[PDB]
């Protein structure tokens, strides 16, 4: 029970999406050529989450690659771990999407978006009882924001009881990778708040930031960034795919991470995150792994959490390890940073527990935070886009698409009022 | 795929154009014959073959009767290459009304002919003079035609600017008022270099006493090279011709990026040097590299982009920039925070044999708007105005169809040109 | 129980405290691997006073490295036992301190003491029950003297319940080693007369002179004084890391050695301190050690000890020995040298046993004596700082950096202070 | 790293830097082309080369066009190597104010780029001539600048000095005044000698009755090569740029050391002496051997250091030290009783082939400031005086924008200084 159905759209979330694939497959030892060369029986008991089977032992990720430009595609195909997916779900067109919102949502993506639809249709009816869905996208960029949120709207029309979880490239304010950034990103959050039940809100700078400090990583390359992001994804959803003490659903750890139905953008972390020569001098217990959890250098959203205050934080742990410490462990640390939980909520965090590590690692942890402290992330945006559209500086772009004014401004409104809602639980 | 189209009009474009062809020639493979995403460039025939997709368009005969005997000539299908009886005689009035009206036709069938072959036409190249006959009307017209007929389609011109000081044509200031006023409302996009410039860069980073034409042509090919490569080839952070329109046209009017292009180092200079990304980055901001007589420091950059080639990482190049944003000297603009787009490319740039540059493993390609450039338009409007208050050299124009009050409009043109670039400024 | 945080701060510091490492390490079997190699279950049993367990019996200092420049640590580093030490330990700037106070305390120290309290905090958080901080410096530097005072302010700040113990390089008024020593030395001790609870007072000098006339040593290394330093330390907590008849811990120590809060510069002294040639002619009785210990040949500070009194001693015996031979040799002593024992105190001496010698000896002991004649070291060093005032000579090196004369007067008068306050109890 | 910056100025400076950097090559290990804390004096390239930390000016194009031929010639990067048109023709004020106000800024460009390379930039070296044109206005020009750029950083000047008796320019009596008027207030540290000393030196200890500009530079080489050790190599009790301006200068004005080395020793007389350290000592402290026409004994060193090297114990050195107190001849200011600093080195020093000196164990380099040294200040002040009486040679100055007062206020300034220096003997 409880399949999921993958979805990636623009060039990040294409990327990303495929280094997540190989790390699962990995964990689920599936090979490239979509045979299982696994040593566990545990390894398959719920492989029908990710996967379908087809006849001779293959396996076939419940996949969707979207964009509306071949390239990006084309080289996943010629990858290691492309040939596994099934042809017919690339859906792809020749179009450029100008890092425009408009392009993705209203015009080219328009025009592709029943064709995805469709596919989605047929991996829904392949379920034995579909749980959700999972999406990979940019905010900053035209295929991944415009197409991204026009997907996600109508999948919701058609599953309104689902689960819709997104894992967000954000913009990194001290340093922008395209110049209508702050265009882009909000008029996709600006959907995403209304349309998606959790978003894992993750920018470069702190990635990056992770690289330099701890792993010792002089030279991060996209696909190592990537990586980290998939562990997280995997992380997330470990204990539907296998057993443990106490165990995490989707829409469970929805539950206990949303007071208000807004407000669910996550950053997520990870733990252990170590060189190779900076573990010598360290054991793995899981007082380390928690401490680990919650130093802000094992943050991968842009923010100090000590500027402002966590409202609800999951732990995820894998590993044979006492329930008993664990929850000692987090006792004691509620305790003595008790400023930074707020007050509302008694036992300030949930706690899960999957009974396998991942492979070659005794123990792991994986960290979700919903903290005030992002409002700040939301501020930066917002100061940035209203600068811009105070000189209705770019703006033609838009408007030639069909776009109002009056929409930019609501969208604003929503992102102002995400702030104040923030502050309104500080 | 996403595939696009060449032309080259005009002398000077003609002969950039050799030098583009040779060295994208040299990158993806292909001999002098045609023998061995290549396809955005080349056409392949029922074997052995590729064809340029390209048009080559000169009213003078003896500039394309050279390419017709040299070793670049079969590469060549003699379809494209397109010739006239008597010359443009460096006069708008020629290359627009008279000659123009003529030819045109022919050449906008062998365009249509070949779009036919595309199916993802991503857009054109056109490669002209701000300074010849056939380059400043005749352009102009042929860009007419094209809105006319597609206006969706992407459409860039590489335009060589008059150089302030260094005259070369008598007049070089009402062809290229005149080609202002009539391709202002249609190309999206220009990007622009002058003679000077290079001849500096040639003298200084080069150390070559002797600038000539052809090692000045390299240079722009290898910069229309690193402009293409994104669409060319593979890479993380990929760019798409509409990305340039939209990250690189804050109004709809002021589109004039320059150019540059780092390292510009010889053979000795490449040793006794590092050749670090930040260095790069630096160097392409230098007030002396850039490929245009204008100060950066008058002024401000509205809208930046850069593009990396070959062993990049991407946390080093954010650290670049932010680095460089630090810098108070290289001012913005106050309402566009993000003013940056990344670029990078797996694939190095190959430099042509027996030419001025040697091998690099990242270069960069920079393209940039400011407020700084007005004073070229206002420095080029006061030397037209100079040689219009005698009303000399009048009498060529006046004969081929011209009347006296389109150069007055022209005129008033420029003026609200430079008051949107000044208040733009503010 | 009783775990021990160890900071080594400046140059001085950092070679001496290598030396420690290097011999508690041969002491508790750890090899420099960081792997146990030992014979007895006693080696083991109370390790964690000085070291972390990682997974596969890897064995850590719980120690810090600091300094303001990084060639110290790099020697380390590249030294025999600098492997052990896990690599997020060392602490290191790059810009120099000019053995200036100024620098270390104020300015350049400011800027890297907040990292090193981070890392302070962690081990003080992965303590069973912390004990105290041991700190290691010179006096008469930049970094051990100005950044040296200010980690220990800070650390009492917050952990002022615990000891505070230090191992000071002091200066030798007749050999000075640098021009600005006196300046250097007065703000440090101005800052540790209140904020540390013992120091262990060591100039090179008198460890010169035991090398001679003792050790028959003409070439003494700076290796060797090191060690015989590192004897020292090692001997000091031998009774927290050891079983014994009559047990010493480190407070204890202090109970017993310091009647008044701020008399608590110590002399350290060793016992057996004899040639490889000059043993054969000597037995090992405890009256033997005790001669030694108390001959003034076998001071580590630049005392005659005549030219005063102490007003308390403690010896640390290690080997088996009988309470009874020892308690009477002491009382001897005492009896027949009545005159250098101050009055006030029965019982002038301390002893303390382990049962336990240091490898390849059958018995040895180490001396701390509290004495009045440490009061002309005081005045040596203020009558140096004095003349220097008088003339404001190297004075603008400090007020540059804020620094005031009162604050100068202040340290002028504690040291005056002190000195009269040895008088008083003579 | 702990980095630095070569500047040679002038010819002589030139020339000197010539002899330094060959002496570098041959310590660390570098060929001519590069091949093979070394990164001090070299930073590395992509492969193969190391590029010196270097910049070469003069006026004059023959000095540098003589480097840009020899064996020394490919191991520089171009960049570095500057050249004018006109020389500076021995007058200050064509250094300063006419040809230095147009090439200086390509200079400090160059200067900041290399700093850019830099995480530790500790400072700078410059090497000039109190006697050349370029290197008395250039050389205070570039200070200047240095000052207003950087200002915290370590500077440091090796100067030239005039000898009292020996001319060798018409006007060296008036540049070296301008120079001591301009640098006087800027540079921190100034490390001096004269060539009428370094002739002594080799007629007596040497036995060399031809004095030539070569070897006598290969001294000043070795001089400058154990100043810096301290940075490019290990040992106890290290030195640092920083520490020196901390330690030579008393009062912010008086930074005029002067230098010595020894042993000063040829082929037959290493033999038929043991060369202790004691001796070493003894001999530096000796009135001939210093570096300049100046008695030690017709005043008092007011700050001492002394930078060992090689094979050499620290208690000896101590000894020596007492031993130099103990003689009543040499005297010290009565204000300052802890006058030394010493530095000690395991790398010994290497000897260039083809030279004057041959192999010792131990050498020492002494550096020290003294209230003897003003009677060449005041002997330089009568010769300016003298020829200033007449104005004789004032028409080559007045011409390139000067004053009379200018000089009245620096011979003021000379006179203030002299007064100063007579206080401190006091
Ligand atoms: C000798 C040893 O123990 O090596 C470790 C190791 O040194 C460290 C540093 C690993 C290492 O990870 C990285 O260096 C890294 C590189 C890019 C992106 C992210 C991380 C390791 O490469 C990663 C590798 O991780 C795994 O094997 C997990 O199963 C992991 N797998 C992958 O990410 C993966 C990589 C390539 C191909 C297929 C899968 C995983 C994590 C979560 C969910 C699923 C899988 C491990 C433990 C190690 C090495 C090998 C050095 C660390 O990472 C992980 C994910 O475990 C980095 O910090 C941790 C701590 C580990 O101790
Ligand atoms: C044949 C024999 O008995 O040799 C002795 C010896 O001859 C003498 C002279 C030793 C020797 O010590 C020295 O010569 C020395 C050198 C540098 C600094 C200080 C001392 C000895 O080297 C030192 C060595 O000391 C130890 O083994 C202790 O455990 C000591 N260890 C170290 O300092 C050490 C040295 C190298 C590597 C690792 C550790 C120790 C002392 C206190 C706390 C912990 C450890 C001993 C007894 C000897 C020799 C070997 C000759 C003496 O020193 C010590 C520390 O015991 C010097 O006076 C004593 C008396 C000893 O009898
Ligand atoms: N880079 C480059 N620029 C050129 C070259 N030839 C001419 N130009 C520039 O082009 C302008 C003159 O225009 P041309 O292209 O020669 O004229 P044309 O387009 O052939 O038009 P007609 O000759 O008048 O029919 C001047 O600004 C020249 O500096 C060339 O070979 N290379
Ligand atoms: N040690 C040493 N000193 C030199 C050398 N050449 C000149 N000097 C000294 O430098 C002073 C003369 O200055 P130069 O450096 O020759 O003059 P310059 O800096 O080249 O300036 P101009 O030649 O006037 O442009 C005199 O005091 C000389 O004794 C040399 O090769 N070695
Ligand atoms: N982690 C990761 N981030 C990326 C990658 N490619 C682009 N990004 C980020 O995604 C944003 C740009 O959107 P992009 O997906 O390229 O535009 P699209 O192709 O139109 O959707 C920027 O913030 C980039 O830094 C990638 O391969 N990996
Ligand atoms: N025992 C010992 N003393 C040292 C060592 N190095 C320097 N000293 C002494 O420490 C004092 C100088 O301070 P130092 O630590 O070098 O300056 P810093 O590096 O700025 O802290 C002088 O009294 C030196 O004799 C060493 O390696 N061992
Ligand atoms: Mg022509
Ligand atoms: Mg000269």
């Amino acid at each position: 029970m409880r399949e999921i159905v993958h979805i990636q759209a623009g060039q990040c979330g294409n990327q990303i999406g495929a280094k997540f694939w190989e790390v699962i497959s990995d964990e689920h030892g599936i090979d490239p050529t979509g045979s299982y060369h696994g040593d566990s029986d545990l390894q398959l008991e719920r492989i029908n989450v990710y996967y379908n089977e087809a006849a001779g032992n293959k396996y076939v990720p419940r996949a969707i690659l979207v964009d509306l430009e071949p390239g990006t595609m084309d080289s996943v195909r010629s990858g290691p771990f492309g040939q596994i997916f099934r042809p017919d779900n690339f859906v792809f067109g020749q179009s450029g999407a100008g890092n425009n919102w408009a392009k993705g949502h209203y015009t080219e993506g328009a025009e592709l978006v029943d064709s995805v639809l469709d596919v989605v249709r047929k991996e829904s009816e392949s379920c034995d009882c579909l749980q959700g869905f999972q999406l990979t996208h940019s905010l900053g960029g035209g295929t991944g924001s415009g197409m991204g949120t026009l997907l996600i709207s109508k999948i919701r029309e058609e599953y309104p009881d689902r689960i819709m979880n997104t894992f967000s490239v954000v913009p990194s304010p001290k340093v922008s990778d395209t110049v209508v950034e702050p265009y882009n990103a909000t008029l996709s959050v600006h959907q995403l708040v209304e349309n998606t039940d959790e978003t894992y809100c993750i920018d470069n700078e702190a990635l990056y930031d992770i690289c330099f400090r701890t792993l010792k990583l002089t030279t991060p390359t996209y696909g190592d960034l990537n990586h980290l992001v998939s562990a997280t994804m995997s992380g997330v959803t470990t204990c539907l795919r296998f057993p443990g003490q106490l165990n995490a659903d989707l829409r469970k750890l929805a539950v206990n991470m949303v007071p208000f139905p807004r407000l669910h953008f996550f950053m997520p972390g990870f733990a252990p995150l170590t060189s190779r020569g900076s573990q010598q001098y360290r054991a793995l217990t899981v007082p380390e792994l928690t401490q680990q959890m919650f130093d802000a250098k094992n943050m991968m959203a842009a923010c100090d959490p000590r500027h402002g205050r966590y409202l609800t934080v999951a732990a995820v742990f894998r590993g044979r390890m006492s329930m008993k410490e664990v929850d000692e462990q987090m006792l004691n640390v509620q305790n003595k940073n008790s400023s930074y939980f707020v007050e509302w909520i008694p036992n300030n965090v949930k706690t899960a527990v999957c009974d396998i590590p991942p492979r070659g690692l005794k123990m792991s942890a994986t960290f979700i935070g919903n903290s005030t402290a992002i409002q700040e992330l939301f501020k930066r945006i917002s100061e940035q886009f209203t600068a811009m559209f105070r000189r209705k500086a770019f703006l033609h772009w838009y408007t030639g698409e069909g776009m109002d004014e009056m929409e930019f401004t609501e969208a604003e409104s929503n992102m102002n009022d995400l702030v104040s809602e923030y502050q309104q639980y500080q | 795929m996403r595939e696009c189209i060449s032309i080259h009009v005009g002398q000077a474009g003609v002969q950039i154009g050799n030098a583009c062809w040779e060295l994208y020639c040299l990158e993806h493979g292909i001999q002098p014959d045609g023998q061995m995403s290549f396809n955005t460039f080349f056409s392949e025939t029922g074997a052995g073959k590729h064809v340029p997709r390209a048009v080559f368009v000169d009213l003078e005969p003896t500039v394309i009767d050279e390419v017709r005997t040299g070793t670049y000539r079969q590469l060549f299908h003699p379809e494209q290459l397109i010739t006239g009886k008597e010359d443009a005689a460096n006069n708008y009035a020629r290359g627009h009304y008279t000659i123009g009206k003529e030819i045109i036709d022919l050449v906008l069938d062998r365009i249509r002919k070949l779009a036919d072959q595309c199916t993802g036409l991503q857009g054109f190249l056109v490669f002209h003079s701000f300074g010849g006959g056939t380059g400043s009307g005749f352009t102009s017209l042929l860009m007419e035609r094209l809105s006319v007929d597609y206006g969706k389609k992407s459409k860039l011109e590489f335009s060589i600017y008059p150089a302030p000081q260094v005259s070369t044509a008598v007049v070089e200031p009402y062809n290229s008022i005149l080609t202002t006023h009539t391709t202002l409302e249609h190309s999206d996009c220009a990007f622009m270099v002058d003679n000077e410039a290079i001849y500096d860069i040639c003298r200084r980073n080069l150390d070559i006493e002797r600038p000539t034409y052809t090692n000045l042509n390299r240079l722009i090919s290898q910069i229309v090279s690193s402009i293409t490569a994104s669409l060319r080839f593979d890479g993380a952070l990929n760019v798409d011709l509409t990305e340039f329109q939209t990250n690189l046209v804050p109004y709809p009017r002021i589109h004039f990026p320059l150019a540059t292009y780092a390292p510009v180092i010889s053979a000795e200079k490449a040793y006794h040097e590092q050749l670090s990304v930040a260095e790069i980055t630096n160097a392409c901001f230098e007030p002396a590299n850039q490929m245009v007589k204008c100060d950066p420091r008058h002024g401000k950059y509205m809208a930046c982009c850069l593009l990396y080639r070959g062993d990049v990482v991407p946390k080093d190049v954010n650290a670049a920039i932010a680095t460089i944003k630090t810098k108070r000297t290289i001012q913005f603009v106050d309402w566009c925070p993000t003013g940056f787009k990344v670029g990078i490319n797996y694939q190095p740039p190959t430099v042509v044999p027996g030419g001025d540059l040697a091998k690099v493993q990242r270069a960069v390609c920079m393209l940039s708007n400011t407020t700084a450039i007005a004073e070229a338009w206002a420095r080029l409007d006061h030397k037209f105005d100079l040689m219009y208050a005698k009303r000399a050299f009048v009498h060529w124009y006046v004969g081929e169809g011209m009347e006296e009050g389109e150069f007055s409009e022209a005129r008033e043109d420029m003026a609200a040109l430079e008051k949107d670039y000044e208040e733009v400024g503010v």
